[PDB]
């Protein structure tokens, strides 16, 4: 998380955490209540968030489910929903932790090798995470929308 | 293998080295095409100035036969 | 750590110094004098290029690494992990830093082979910050990070071809992700 | 005199989070819109101007 | 490299006097612009690969450059051009964060113009590609940050010119 | 034929801005059932929400003005922004505009418009062809649209069309409620500010009641804009102290706090026995459709 | 050309060409007639084989030309036809060279980055080059099938 | 009161009566199995809350020891097989304002199966103002 | 390392003798293998990613191995095991075309068991990974070539197991 | 490395579940402790040199190690011990601020035992110096911050022991 | 091995401190739980022979494990499997009587993981079998006693995990 990031950055220079790092951790720990509440909100709408996220994705890129696509039947669409819930959980992990590194530790390192060995169009995965961001921001406060959109946007960028 | 020759001046920004340093401060060296991007990125990140660069070996625009 | 010599090719005018630096680079990269390992010196072109000062000592070291002899000696008869250990010992002067470095170098050795590994490990920022553009690489005695010193000591305390075991196969992760 | 006739099949292993079985019905809940078979043959396309040129 | 604060500090230090009213006014201006710069940086970090994609598409694809005999021909040179534009976009974003053109001068323009001349790269074509970068990033970040990002991209083009 | 799509593009070329826009809109209407379906995810629409949000937030008359400026390739910032996009981006933008019009988020077509004969022939030609060269024709038609500095021109500009009845409530004939709900459809909020007392008690849906006449005026000026209301029926009862409680149900043909063109909306009125309007409560009755949910 | 590869290896070893290399170029030069015959046959029947393999690729992967795919739109399918033409010409170049260097350096090195930028499903291109392989084997002689299939297999494996 | 069946006129279904009894008993964890997985709650002066644990949260930090007194109700069919039940009662506990004298309206959109896909808590207001 | 041809060469040379009849006939046997081995190598190289892809899809994919807690979880370890299977397939092909397993135990078996134990990799799961690789190769190389693929991959498993 | 905030994340993700009430409560507990953790880390960083000086004074100075022939002799070696104690203190501060002692065994304890064995370092002497540092810091940072710092330093010592 | 009482005594002895309020509260908690633990022990020793029957029937019967090729085929393997389940049940009952996990650390989990690995027996299937015996024992011993049994069984699984 942000504490882990600060510790690693300080370890790189072989020094104690600077006052900037210390009061950044200060602000993060003080404001963690809002982050935990937003993680709770994202967790609660998990089934629906995945539901209309996948619906909008398929309406936007039906080729992934069309004849020739990676996920033709309800079985492979279910696998897409499974991966979709995976990356929703990853974004929740990032929100609670406050830093993107756990996402990198979980669902961003070697992802291109994953979705090349599987034939999945990674651009479609990015679009699905973008549908995450759009609908989730629709179902939450604007400032909280931006707070979650930071991690959704980072996942989108690592996609493309 | 489409070689470059680069004349670069890399100064010292942190340490005052007490021995002779023109051998690595202002140098004209040979760098391959494949290594050139990494070499120039390293040189720029080290604060040096690329005084000059040229394709000493190779022909520009060679679609085939670049070994 | 103190009873050693560092070969800096300060000037190419002194041909004797250039030859001494070339021989020291051969010894460091290949761990031995390459008299009984070659029909004839195949690095004569690199020696001439360095003697004319058209390339730096770092380029000479990279050319030594990107040579058929090195892949015959320290790449062909060992797995990728042992190749990583031997390469980081010969050029960077120390054992692998961590599992991140091992993962990266395994990625290069799996995607682009040994030449890309040598080029990345030679053109890296650590190589330039340690040996510069004129110093032949030498054995290092790092204090950090953790376990780097013991791994380097084990790597350098055994003669060439002493054993086939892996001094640093991989760092056991304290915390396993997922 | 009820008797428990235990069947051949092993007891069905409890569904876990990783398995997409719990999402399977959701997929049928989705019922994603598929796509019709594209009726193009590529024989009548001539590659001199049919390819983009901008 | 330098940023707005470092640039102001160096400008004050070269004649060796303290930060006067003008210097702190410039510092206030940069601090005010920092919010917009961070937001635009987030957007560009979102859509860098896209912006490169439609930039090359509206500037390079299906043109005299990509066709056989052009410098962008062949998958190797295409990948090289894609990486060039990716690095240009990333460094323009870096300069936008810093508010200073020093990073472009000492990290993007030293050794690049004559590198292209040695390779025979079309300078007039890369200029239009960077201008496509400008327009695409303006369409996303908005006009307010778009103008400053275009300023940095124009600096890159002028140095390359 | 091989030249089906180039000939169709040439046919589209001579059609004027009015014919071109009408053909595009009617092709979108025929989309899915007769023409090719739309998959906007294929094009990078993430660089286009700026113009779409700008057009949505902008008012209906000048919405149509900006759209027709694009159609005749006027020199406006929106026109240049459209012209700086790739053909897939342009087509996705047009499809998003069509979806907004279908959902009513943007000003729709003139009521009861019929496609021209030439445009009808070109659209039928589009319908006959395969999906691939249909999408090709649409792309080549939309790429040239927009202002690009260079050699381009238009023959005749397509000017925006320069262009209200009393609402009937079943079971209710109160003059005050009729004036309120007619003026809002006519956007006559200034009449309403004198049409109710200074209490200013309004109940936005899924919100707390607003208090204060100035707050009510801000809500009317900020929230309510070009709202189209069609009351279906209503009932009036005597509340406490002679107050009139009027529950009137209808529909709103315009996006309104996440509301569709067809939505069962209800109004509860506490009107003063001697005054006019003491409290108004607007509630969007639920159904098997919920896109305005925010969870918590 | 294998001559260039052998020269490169010998120069790397700083030695004259070994008997194996000499025999390699000798067999290559003595058998150049068959390679030229393959090149001429591919050039003559390029237009039909490319169209047939593209049709079979469509039959395997209709989603590529579905409304929302990279090949959708007659422009975007003519561009597939042109890409298949380019790869067939590259294979013809390689057949007359004896090695895969021109294939590697004209359309193979950095192909993944280009097809990621354009969004093309590289696995679909692998299936397309496979179909090119079956079409060429059908139109071309049995013994030369091994030689042509070796290069097609190399292109498929590297670009898969 | 709480132990006895809630006296509601026009409502004769076990689901609504069980929901009344559970809400009075405050066993919200036992209360919410009557809810649908996609089911939502429409709080007064707030937009609908969707997600099962979201309704759990709304119960366990908002609906904290409140007493509701239903009076009457009506039921009719709804599209997609849903059943629209409009129940009116009075709230005898402080719940978002209007102590004792607020008419709460519950709009139960029941699933054809029986679970409540959507329930809305409508706090009908008396002539009392400043709420 | 060494293969069958180098095996006969150094077997003759350790005794300091020429090619006796036994070496003559084993060279005849290896030459008779000949075109079959090289054809199998080419067919393996053709769909090189395909063998590993369907091998993962058959045994490892969609199981507790690839689920949370399993060593397959996260994209990093998925790509790592894909790289491991690529090593295994390439080295099996090298041993096949050479005809000897010296390359495997000089480039794979040395420390691979201990290096997986350091990472706590499932030896058994890798075992059926190479097992599935066996029939995925056999379905594309035939029976006898598939048989020798099975033999060498079984040697790899035994060294690993 | 792992901290108190990501420890819950990994614990929940090994079974693949989301963050439930227990994880939420653990995160809130860590955030509550964050105030004291940050204050202790800042105070320790301000006084690291004095802390190591005082710990060396009351645990190593004027003993057999510092006398000639001892491992503290040869002032380079004394500076090596000063550096080692600084490392131990800084990494203990890292672990205390993180809330989990995973960085200690990943960046400090990894390979330390055979390091000291090869160098012939007195392991118990270093352990005693670590408890001296623990006592010095506990008397300067308070009772609870000293509690956590002593916990992590004792974890380091137990790794050493 | 130490129970809760002896564990508390040893913990107090480590600090050289008397039994403070926490000591007596933990002791009284164990004494209160003693009634439940004894009755659950009687109930579980009641059906220790039969309970493992349905524990394995719903876990490891008519599956890949029992069939030939599986690691539970052959009378020795099935007998060792049922005996391992009996060992786990008996030792978890021992821990429940003692109310401490100390016995499992040294007498059950000590050397069990690598023992299974060398044996090649499926550790994951053992995990599911121990879970199944968890529900089976919870069915007979009750809810609270069931939870106490289940915590120890989950500890065994985690150690074997
Ligand atoms: C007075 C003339 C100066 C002075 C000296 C001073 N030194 C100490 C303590 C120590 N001095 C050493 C030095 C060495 N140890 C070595 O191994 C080497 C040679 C290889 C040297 C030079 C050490 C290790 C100590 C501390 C440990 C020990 O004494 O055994 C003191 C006392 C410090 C204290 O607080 O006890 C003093 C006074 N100090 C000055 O200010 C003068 C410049
Ligand atoms: C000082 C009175 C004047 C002055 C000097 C100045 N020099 C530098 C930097 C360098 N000087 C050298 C020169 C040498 N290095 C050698 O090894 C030898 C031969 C044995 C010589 C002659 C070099 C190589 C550098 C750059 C590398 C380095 O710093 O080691 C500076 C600093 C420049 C900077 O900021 O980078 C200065 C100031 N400048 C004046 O104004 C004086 C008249
Ligand atoms: C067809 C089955 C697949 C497919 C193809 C496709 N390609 C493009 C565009 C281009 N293709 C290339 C390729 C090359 N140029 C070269 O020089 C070489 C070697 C000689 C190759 C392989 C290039 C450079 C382009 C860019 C356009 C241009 O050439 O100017 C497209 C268009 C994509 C777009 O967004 O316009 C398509 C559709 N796409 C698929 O989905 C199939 C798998
Ligand atoms: C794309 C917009 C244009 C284009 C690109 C192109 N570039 C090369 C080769 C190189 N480009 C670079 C670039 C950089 N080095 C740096 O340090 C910086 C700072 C980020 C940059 C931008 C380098 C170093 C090279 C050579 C090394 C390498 O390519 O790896 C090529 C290839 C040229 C050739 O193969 O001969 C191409 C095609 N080409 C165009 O036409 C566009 C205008
Ligand atoms: C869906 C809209 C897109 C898509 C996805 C897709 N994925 C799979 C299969 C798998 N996905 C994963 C990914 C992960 N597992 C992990 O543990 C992690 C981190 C937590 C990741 C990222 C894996 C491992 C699989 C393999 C099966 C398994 O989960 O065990 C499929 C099905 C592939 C198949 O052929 O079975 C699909 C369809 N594909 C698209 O085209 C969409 C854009
Ligand atoms: C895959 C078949 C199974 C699997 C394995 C797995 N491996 C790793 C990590 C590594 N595996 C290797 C492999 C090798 N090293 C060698 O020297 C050789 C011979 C060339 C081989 C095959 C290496 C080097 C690593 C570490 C470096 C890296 O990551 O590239 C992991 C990840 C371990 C971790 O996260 O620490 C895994 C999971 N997992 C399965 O599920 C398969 C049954
Ligand atoms: C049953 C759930 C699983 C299973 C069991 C199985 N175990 C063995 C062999 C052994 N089991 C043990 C374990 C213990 N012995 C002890 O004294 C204790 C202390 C508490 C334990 C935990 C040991 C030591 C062995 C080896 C010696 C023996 O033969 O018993 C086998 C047979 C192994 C073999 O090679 O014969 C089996 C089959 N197998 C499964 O598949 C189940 C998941
Ligand atoms: C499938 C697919 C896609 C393509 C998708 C496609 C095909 C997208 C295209 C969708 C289309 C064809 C949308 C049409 C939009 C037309 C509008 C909004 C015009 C309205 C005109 C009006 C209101 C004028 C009214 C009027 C006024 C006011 C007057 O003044 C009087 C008259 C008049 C009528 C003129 C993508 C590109 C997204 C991805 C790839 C891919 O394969």
């Amino acid at each position: 998380s942000i504490v882990t990031k600060s510790i690693v950055n300080a370890d790189a220079e072989a020094r104690y955490l600077s006052p900037g790092e210390l009061d950044r951790i200060k602000a993060f720990v003080t404001g963690g209540a809002a982050r935990l509440r937003i993680a709770e909100t994202l967790t609660g709408s998990r089934e629906t968030i995945v539901k209309q996220a996948g619906d909008r994705l398929f309406q936007k890129r039906p080729d992934i489910v069309s004849p020739g696509g990676n996920a033709y039947g309800e079985e492979m669409t279910a696998t897409c929903l499974r991966d979709m819930d995976y990356y929703l959980r990853l974004v929740t992990y990032g929100v609670v932790s406050g830093d993107v590194t756990p996402i990198e530790e979980i669902g961003l390192v070697g992802v291109r090798e994953m979705y090349r060995s599987l034939g999945t169009p990674i651009e479609a995965v990015a679009q699905s995470v973008r549908e995450m961001k759009e609908v989730a921001s629709g179902l939450m406060s604007s400032d909280d929308a931006a707070e979650a959109s930071a991690y959704f946007d980072f996942v989108i960028g690592k996609m493309s | 293998m489409r070689m470059f020759r680069i004349t670069a001046c890399v100064p010292s920004q942190t340490r005052i080295r007490t021995q002779r340093e023109l051998q690595n401060t202002y140098f004209t060296k040979l760098v391959p095409y494949d290594n050139w991007f990494r070499e120039q990125q390293r040189i720029m990140k080290m604060g040096g100035k690329i005084v000059k660069v040229e394709l000493a070996t190779g022909r520009p625009g060679t679609n085939a036969g670049l070994a | 750590r103190q009873q050693t010599k560092v070969f800096k090719l300060v000037s190419t005018y002194d041909k004797v110094a250039v030859k001494n630096a070339i021989r020291a680079a051969y010894r460091q990269v290949f761990e031995r004098d390459l008299e009984p390992y070659i029909i004839n010196s195949e690095f004569t072109a690199l020696e001439s290029k360095l003697s004319n000062n058209e390339i730096n000592v770092k380029e000479f070291i990279e050319g030594l690494g990107t040579s058929e002899l090195y892949m015959k000696e320290f790449y062909a008869p060992y797995p990728n992990t042992k190749v990583i250990e031997m390469g980081t010992k010969h050029f960077l002067g120390r054992a692998p830093l961590n599992q991140k470095e091992i993962q990266q170098y395994n990625q290069i050795l799996a995607s682009q082979g040994l030449k890309a590994f040598i080029g990345a490990m030679v053109n890296g920022m650590e190589y330039l910050q340690t040996f510069g553009e004129d110093t032949v690489p030498y054995r290092r005695f790092p204090t950090l990070p953790a376990a780097n010193f013991p791994n380097t000591e084990r790597l350098y305390n055994k003669l060439t071809k002493q054993d086939k075991e892996l001094v640093v196969p991989s760092f056991t992760p304290v915390v396993k992700v997922g | 005199w009820q008797n428990e006739v235990r069947r051949f099949i092993p007891q069905e292993k409890k569904l876990t989070a990783g398995n997409p079985m719990n999402f399977l019905g959701m997929a049928r809940s989705i019922n994603p819109a598929a796509n019709t078979i594209p009726k193009v043959s590529a024989q009548n396309i001539n590659i001199e101007a049919s390819v983009p040129r901008r | 490299m330098q940023d707005a604060i470092t640039a102001v500090i160096n400008s004050a230090d070269v004649q060796g006097k303290y930060l006067d009213g003008a210097a702190m006014d410039k510092l206030k201006s940069y601090f005010a612009s920092g919010e917009l710069r961070v937001r635009a940086a987030s957007v560009i970090s979102a859509n860098a690969a896209t912006i490169v994609k439609e930039a090359v598409a509206k500037s390079l694809l299906y043109s005299d450059v990509t066709r056989p005999g052009g410098n962008m021909y062949t998958t190797r040179r295409y990948a090289a051009c894609i990486r060039d534009l990716d690095y240009y976009l990333r460094y323009a974003t870096y300069a936008m964060l810093a508010g200073d053109a020093s990073i472009l001068d000492e990290r993007v323009l030293n050794g690049l113009k004559e590198t292209y001349n040695s390779l025979g790269v079309p300078i007039s074509s890369t200029v239009q590609a960077i201008q496509a970068i400008k327009e695409v990033t303006a369409s996303l970040v908005g006009a307010d940050a778009g103008k400053e990002m275009g300023v940095y991209l124009d600096y890159i083009c002028s140095g390359l010119s | 034929a091989a030249d089906v799509v180039p000939a169709t593009i040439a046919r589209f070329s001579q059609l004027n801005a009015e014919d071109q826009l009408a053909l595009i809109w009617f092709a979108y209407l025929e989309m899915g059932k007769t023409l090719t379906i739309a998959a906007p995810g294929a094009a990078s629409m993430q660089l286009a929400e700026n113009a779409l949000k700008e057009i949505q937030a902008m008012g209906p008359l000048q919405q149509t003005q900006a759209m027709c400026d694009l159609a005749n390739r006027a020199d406006t910032p929106l026109c240049r922004t459209y012209a700086s996009w790739s053909p897939n981006i342009k087509l996705g933008f047009w499809y998003r505009l069509g979806e907004l019009m279908e959902q009513g988020f943007v000003a729709p077509i003139p009521a009861g418009y019929q496609l021209s004969a030439n445009a009808n022939a070109v659209l039928a030609t589009i319908q006959g062809l395969e999906s691939g060269q249909q999408i090709t024709v649409l792309r080549n038609a939309v790429v040239d649209m927009g202002f690009t500095a260079g050699k381009d021109g238009k023959r005749i500009a397509e000017p925006v069309v320069p262009p209200r009845t009393k609402v009937s409530i079943e079971g209710v004939t109160n003059a005050t409620v009729l004036n309120y709900m007619d003026n809002l459809n006519a956007n006559d909020f200034d009449t309403l500010i004198e049409l109710f007392t200074s209490d200013g008690a309004l109940q936005p849906p899924f919100q707390r009641p607003i208090v204060g006449k100035e707050n009510v005026l801000r809500f009317f000026r900020e929230e309510c804009q070009n709202l189209k209301l069609i009351p279906e029926r209503g009932v009036t009862e005597p509340a406490e102290d002679g107050f009139t409680q009027i529950k009137v149900t209808g529909k709103v043909q315009t996006p309104w706090f996440g509301g569709n063109v067809g939505m069962n909306i209800a109004w509860r009125f506490l009107l003063n026995p001697e005054g006019k309007i003491f409290f108004v409560a607007i509630d969007l009755l639920a159904s098997p459709k919920e896109l305005l949910n925010f969870a918590r």
